[PDB]
RNA sequence: UUCGGGUCUUGUAAUUGGAAUGAGUACAAUGUAAAUACCUUAACGAGGAACAAUUGGAGGGCAAGUCUGGUGCCAGCAGCCG
């Protein structure tokens, strides 16, 4: 049972798949650039310096490994290279213990889908005394156990010896981090997406002086690819982190920088860079084609391949005359139809026989594979991905290009045009640049009945109608959602706030992404005030999609009675006028002391008033309400974030929160003091004694009398 | 009283 | 309002495929060269349909009729009714219904009422035992098409409830690259206020012409009279071979016109199906479009159905010209190594398609 | 069983709104229902 | 009539979740 | 082990019902569709869709008011982290 | 009913 | 840049909803309405439920 | 210092606990 | 079990004192092949003694709240939602 499990799919190549990708994350000043190093230095046999940007190595015969050291202080970069990321080599302080960047990175990736983790804690050598070593290594083991599995293993490095750490650890780290034996994960084998490698402009120098140092230039990207077969054909729509939602121009495939040794050498067998072991370019040292031509006429190709509307439905025929003369007879199609001698009659009997059961009780596929229903789906699974493999092998050029396009690991260079100047001005190489194949329903706008709740180590409730960075597909963006509860599930209901400790509904405008997706988002971005809490804020998984919602927010009107009889009342000071009564009669008023109502005929003299009946003498005091719904409409608000567009690429400042804009302005939180509760003490009540009318005392007889 | 009587009616039911 | 279309050709079939896709489209010179240049009743009514069944889409229509803006929305159906226009059966207005039924974010409960039948359009039989075991095939189970009241031309006055709730998530992919055996040819032999006597006279032409084979047939006699009946009289048959094997259908139909011979109608239709089975391979060409788009559309795999050089006409020709110009999709085709014959496997990677409106 | 304490949390009673301290003690379901049973009492020994 | 109205649909929607519960709750005891 | 196909009783009305706390999981090693109890409709919230549910036994000891009969099971690790975890609020449901 | 569930639209002119 | 003057544009909406979220509500959108406190004879053309 | 260290509630994880004595 | 009965310095999120000590950290020594512990031990280390022990089980109550049914004013389901 153990080792049962719900059947998925793993799109990845057998034939030449892509470097692994691996995130080294953390902290800001915890040896992270020296593990990357060191790591670089143990696999390939040399030292290295001012490394940044994606840098791509190549381990044992058929692994290759792309480093990123994350930046230490960008929660967007932080959010999208878990999105993409394959092991993140998370590592921790060890003198300090757990941070506060560690515990937003784990939730990121916990809610993303959680790729391989793998710590590692550093500044070990800085502890005098090796008990307090042991006790402290051992607690956070586990809490990293409950963060990340239990029995996931971790890493100790003691001191930079050499700016490297020690070569055992290392080594160990190393082949594990070599038999890691990654899994499949839905978003990444559902999408298609590279990480990109190289980033180059392109425009003429001439034209970008007349225009002004303001045209948008065409930017060619070059790198491997993940995922999912991009469609080759130019114009699909990809997203690049940070940078905005574009469309590609035009594709190309080229020869890998550091094709792996097996690769290489078959290479070299075929046709009869051991130096360059590394590459961080960021850093420094016939039926088909008559189908398929446009300018050709239909009824061109039919006539050529032998030698109309569609709206009809029955497809063209001849003359019942030429039909019938023709088929007198059927023998050429009795074939589709259905001692020696007697040998004969046996095997076509079984003939008919196979035809007559045939794919009944074809193995049932159970007792073929292995009696569980598990292994059976996966086998199905398999088969399918075969089936793909020989048909993709038939054929060379199209079967590669135009019909899958290319299918991953393939070092392909690609150009957008309209991209800002400002991307190309400010951008620095220290920053992950990825792109992703968006779908249809991706690309669309509407509003997404999503379910979230507060996440639970976050302070603060999260108000509606207030900002929301949130993270959802490829995307961050900043929207005002709106938190509805349904009363029981009779209507959608918005609430004030975020119930303390449990889901409640959300709903936001923002770009569709398909149902059943989780998302998380944040409220602050910005590098610049961050303070000492905990950043993201809210989780959820997208429910359902569309354009509008029916969304109902509670008023009720409140009366009051001026005049009371016995079940009667006269009510004023609820509405305006005779006519808005008019509109309103026959309703369910109930009061505070909870005795139902209506209301019943308006009033004439007084311009408002009207007399309403309860079930029960009202008093004078209480207070009469008629409960009423009023439609609320969700803002559009979407602003998203491009910090690789900004220059600081932190503190990127969206919409302001209720409560900041308040302080800024210097405002009040205002409240009404009728609102507020208070501590009331009820005293008892002496009920007056009854009286009797004096004819009926007059009337009772003598011994059942008031004595 | 009360108290106790409620809680009786409940052991019973 | 972006991708261009010529000509009144196939037009729901790219509205259809508009709709899945998602992109926008523009179809421009609708029958420019017209006494009355632009749509008809017919396509105005379908634009109609559309928009009552989906939600969220835009559709814009030139003030001369003659270029029409599609900026679709999500699918979402429910319950309606529509009243078809007599100029075009509800087998018209069905076959695009056909396509967007399964991915809705709720079931399909469609009224029509109108005609219910014509010689260019596919029948109410047509339509069950013609398609609906296609749709089968490729994974949607729940789908049915009662017949409340059966029409006629030229009054009509029929209804058909169209029910769709198998709301799969993207059909399953296909691989059928033999041509089935044939097992047995069942029909459907209905008429309006007429005579039994009259079906029955179909009925013998039809068995007339097929008493050659040895398969088994059977056709059920449909005859309706007094007010379910429709106002016109009238009459048709529809004949389908089935393969049990698998499951898989080839159907070939026809109606009566007025003055036609019950005898003659049925052995044409006879000798049409039994035509229809020697192109076929796999598939009619009548039921092949379909089979087409629900591979196209299955998920990002390969799917394989046989097809024969027959099958493979200019119809076929524009068909696939307009899903790469929808989808951007070529489709492979691939000799099979038979010699006898010359049948062609048609291979289609199917894009990731899923039935995203649906709630969880 | 299984439900939290913040799930059994509390709630306040609003109180009288402030313009009306001359009508006092708005009237909740409690003394509502004390009231009502007292006068039907009444009209029990009334009829009587 | 805007009131008669309102009492006829909420009467229909009320009978279709009645129904639509002893669907469900026959579905699990017999499934 | 299980899939959880679909959530029973989303469109009840009264909160913790019985019919709300049931789901429906189909067991892994034959294919084969049960339904199994989740206490706490907010832990119902917490099991949604294709899931790997850890079913374990019911043995109740006594009825209550209205629990449904003839369901038998208990969800217990939903992807692979406890319920009463999740639901405490130690844990983290990763997806 | 009509105009308040449904929110896409046709627009046609002659 | 086409980028900036989208910046502006997102600047003026930013603006636009900062004042609205921080200014009074409507009198629809508060809750227990009183007869002055919500405009005179509106709740004829308002149309609630 | 710039370092942010972990909360106490986020260090020991007592998710939801009861009032005890 | 209801009528009631028995019995008695008890009750409190009330104030307040100066004491004791190891979990821990640590000169040193002991220990050990070498260490890490233990055992001894200078200087440190306790008032939410925040130096923040749990894992289960049972029951109550609260609203201008919500849902559902009724022979008024009630009953049920329930109540992080006023
Ligand atoms: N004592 C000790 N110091 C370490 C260790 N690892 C790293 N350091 C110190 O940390 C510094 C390394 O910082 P980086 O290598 O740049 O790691 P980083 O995350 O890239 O730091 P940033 O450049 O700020 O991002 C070195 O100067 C070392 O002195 C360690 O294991 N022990
Ligand atoms: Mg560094």
């Amino acid at each position: 049972e153990r080792k049962l499990h719900v059947p998925m799919v793993d799109r990845t190549p057998e034939d030449d798949p892509p470097p692994f990708i691996v995130a080294v994350v953390g902290p800001p000043g915890t040896g992270k650039t020296t593990l990357i190093r060191s790591l670089v230095r143990r696999m390939t046999k040399s030292t290295l310096n001012d490394i940044q940007g994606p840098i791509t190595v190549v381990s044992g015969k058929h692994r290759r490994l792309t480093f990123l050291e994350c930046p230490a202080d960008d929660l967007n970069a932080m959010i999208d290279i878990a999105k993409i990321a394959d092991l993140v080599l998370l590592l921790i302080d060890g003198n300090f213990g757990f941070e506060m960047e560690t515990m937003e990175f784990l939730n990121i990736a916990q809610h993303h889908g959680m790729p391989r983790v793998l710590g590692v804690a550093t500044h070990l050598d800085l502890f005098k005394s090796q008990s307090t070593l042991r006790a402290s290594k051992k607690r956070l083991k586990h809490r990293f156990w409950t963060e990340v599995y239990q029995g996931a293993k971790l890493f100790y490095l003691s001191g930079v010896i050499n700016g490297r750490y020690p070569d055992r650890e290392i080594l160990n780290l190393s082949r594990f981090i070599s038999v890691m034996k990654f899994r499949p994960l839905k978003w990444r084998n559902e999408h298609p997406y590279m990480l990109a490698d190289r980033f180059t402009d392109l425009t003429h120098p001439e034209l970008i002086e007349t225009q002004g140092l303001q045209i948008d230039r065409k930017v060619a990207i070059y790198g491997y690819l993940h995922g999912t077969p991009l469609p080759s054909a130019p114009g699909t729509r990809v997203h690049i982190a940070g940078v905005g939602d574009f469309s590609v121009a035009q594709i190309e495939k080229l020869p890998d920088p550091c094709p792996t040794p097996f690769y290489q050498q078959k290479l070299d067998d075929f046709e009869r860079d051991k130096d360059k072991l590394i590459y961080a370019p960021m850093s420094d040292v016939n039926i088909g084609k008559l189908i398929y031509m446009d300018n050709i006429s239909p009824e061109e190709c039919i006539r050529r391949w032998r030698g109309v509307d569609l709206e009809k439905f029955v497809p063209y025929f001849d003359t019942f005359e030429k039909l019938a003369k023709k088929w007198k007879s059927v023998d050429a199609i009795k074939e589709r139809f259905l001692r020696e001698m007697n040998a004969a009659k046996k095997e076509k009997l079984r003939a008919q026989f196979e035809i007559e059961e045939g794919e009944n009780f074809k193995e049932d596929d159970e007792n073929n594979e292995y009696d569980t229903w598990y292994e059976l789906q996966k086998a199905k699974i398999s088969k399918q991905l075969e089936i793909n493999n020989i048909e993709y092998q038939e054929m060379t050029p199209e079967q590669r290009q135009r019909i899958e396009g290319f299918k991953a690991g393939s070092y392909v260079r690609i150009v957008f045009e309209k991209v800002p100047m400002e991307f190309v001005k400010n951008f620095n190489p220290k920053f992950p640049i990825v792109m992703g194949g968006l779908l249809p329903t991706e690309i669309k706008f509407g509003i997404v009945k999503a379910r979230l709740r507060r996440h639970r180590w976050h302070k603060k409730i999260l108000k509606t109608n207030d900002p929301l960075v949130l993270s959802l597909g490829w995307r961050r963006f900043q929207t005002l959602p709106i938190y509805t509860t349904t009363d029981s599930r009779t209507r959608t209901r918005m609430l004030k706030y975020t119930p303390e400790h449990t889901y409640c509904n959300a709903a936001f405008y923002g770009p569709l992404c398909s149902p059943n997706t989780p998302f998380c988002g944040v409220q602050i971005v910005a590098n610049s005030d961050t303070g000492n809490g905990f950043r993201i804020a809210a989780t959820g998984i997208v429910e359902e999609i569309d354009v509008n919602i029916e969304i109902v927010k509670k008023l009720k009107l409140v009366g009051f009675p001026y005049k009371i009889f016995k079940n009667t009342a006269f009510i004023k000071d609820m509405f305006s006028s005779a006519m808005e009564v008019a509109r309103f009669e026959g309703a369910q008023i109930k009061t505070v002391s909870g005795i139902r109502g209506e209301i019943k005929r308006a009033l004439s003299k007084p311009e408002g008033h009207y007399r309403a009946a309860f079930e029960d003498k009202i008093l004078m005091s209480d207070i009469v309400i008629l409960r009423s719904w009023y439609p609320v409409r969700v803002k559009k608000f979407y602003n998203p974030v491009t910090s690789l567009l900004l220059k600081e690429k932190t503190e990127w400042k969206g919409l302001r929160l209720t409560g900041q804009i308040r302080a800024a302005m210097n405002l009040e939180t205002p409240s009404n003091p009728d609102s507020a509760y208070h501590k009331i003490e009820r005293v008892e009540r002496h009920f007056n004694g009854l009286k009797v009318p004096k004819a009926v005392q007059k009337e009772l007889p003598f011994k059942s009398q008031i004595h | 009283r009360k108290e106790r009587l409620k809680k009786l009616a409940k052991m019973e039911e | 309002k972006y991708t261009t279309f010529q000509g009144s050709q196939n037009f729901r079939l790219r509205i259809v495929l508009a709709t899945l896709s998602g992109k926008p489209i523009k179809i421009e010179k609708i029958r420019s060269g017209d006494l009355n240049p632009g749509l008809k009743d017919y396509e105005v009514s379908f634009l109609r349909l559309i928009e009552s069944v989906t939600n969220g889409s835009v559709i814009e229509i030139s003030y001369t009729g003659t270029t029409v803006i599609y900026r679709p929305g999500i699918i979402v159906g429910g319950a309606s009714t529509h009243i078809c226009p007599s100029s075009k059966p509800v087998g018209y207005f069905v076959e695009p219904m056909l396509y967007l039924a399964p991915f809705s974010k709720k079931k399909f409960s469609i009224l029509f009422k109108g005609i219910t039948a014509s010689h260019n359009d596919a029948g109410i039989e047509a339509i069950k035992w013609g398609l609906m075991p296609v749709m089968e095939k490729f994974g949607v189970r729940e789908c049915a098409l009662h017949t409340l009241k059966r029409g006629s031309p030229p009054l009509g006055g029929g209804e058909v409830h169209l029910v769709v709730d198998s709301l799969i998530a993207q059909p399953i992919t296909m691989h059928e690259i033999d041509r089935p055996i044939i097992s047995s040819i069942t029909g459907v032999a209905y008429s309006t206020r007429v005579s039994p006597s009259l079906v029955n006279r179909m009925i013998d032409g039809a068995k007339k012409v097929l008493k050659n084979l040895q398969c088994e047939v059977n056709i059920t006699a449909d005859v309706w009279r007094g007010e379910n009946s429709g106002k016109s009289p009238g009459w048709g048959i529809t004949l389908v071979a089935q393969s049990k094997q698998k499951g898989w259908s080839y159907f070939a139909e026809d109606i009566g016109d007025a003055g036609s011979i019950p005898e003659e109608l049925g052995e044409k239709v006879a000798c049409q199906l039994l035509e229809e089975i020697s192109k076929s391979a796999a598939v009619g060409r009548n039921q092949l479009p379909l089979a087409i788009v629900y591979m196209v559309i299955g998920k990002e795999d390969i799917g394989r159905l046989r097809i024969n050089k027959e099958q493979i006409d200019e119809r076929f020709i524009i068909l696939l010209r307009d899903i790469k110009k929808i989808f951007n999709t070529e489709v492979f085709l691939k000799p099979v190594d038979e010699a006898d014959n010359e049948d062609m496997i048609a291979t289609i990677k199917g894009i990731g398609f899923t039935n995203t409106s649906k709630k969880i | 069983k299984l439900v939290h304490d913040v799930q059994k949390k509390q709630h306040r009673e609003r109180s009288q709104l402030t313009s009306r301290s001359r009508y006092g003690f708005l009237e909740k379901h409690k003394d509502y229902v004390k009231r009502a049973q007292d006068f039907h009492r009444k009209q029990s020994t009334l009829k009587v | 009539f805007e009131a008669r109205q309102r009492i006829e649909e909420k009467n229909k929607e009320s009978s279709d979740y009645h129904a639509k519960m002893a669907h469900i709750v026959n579905t699990i005891n017999t499934e | 082990k299980g899939i959880v196909l679909e959530k029973l009783g989303i469109e009840s009305k009264q909160p913790n019902s019985a019919i709300r706390k049931c789901v429906r999981v189909q067991l892994i090693k034959n294919g084969k569709k049960v339904t199994a109890f989740v206490p706490n409709d907010g832990c119902l919230n917490f099991v949604d869709e294709n899931d790997e549910v850890l079913l374990a036994g019911f043995g109740r000891k006594g009825k209550a008011k209205g629990d449904i009969p003839g369901v038998r099971f208990k969800v217990v690790k939903v992807s692979g982290v406890s319920l009463l975890a999740l639901w405490k609020e130690k844990k983290e449901k990763p997806r | 009913k009509m105009m308040k569930n449904k929110r896409g639209g046709v627009i046609d002119k002659r | 840049s086409s980028f900036e003057k989208q910046q502006i544009e997102i600047r003026k909406q930013i603006e636009q909803l900062e004042n609205e979220a921080v200014a009074e509500k409507k009198w629809s959108l508060k809750g227990e309405v009183k007869a002055k406190d919500r405009p005179e004879d509106a709740l004829l053309t308002e149309e609630l439920e | 210092d710039g370092k942010r260290a972990i909360n106490y509630q986020i260090l020991k994880n007592k998710g939801l606990t009861p009032k005890r004595n």
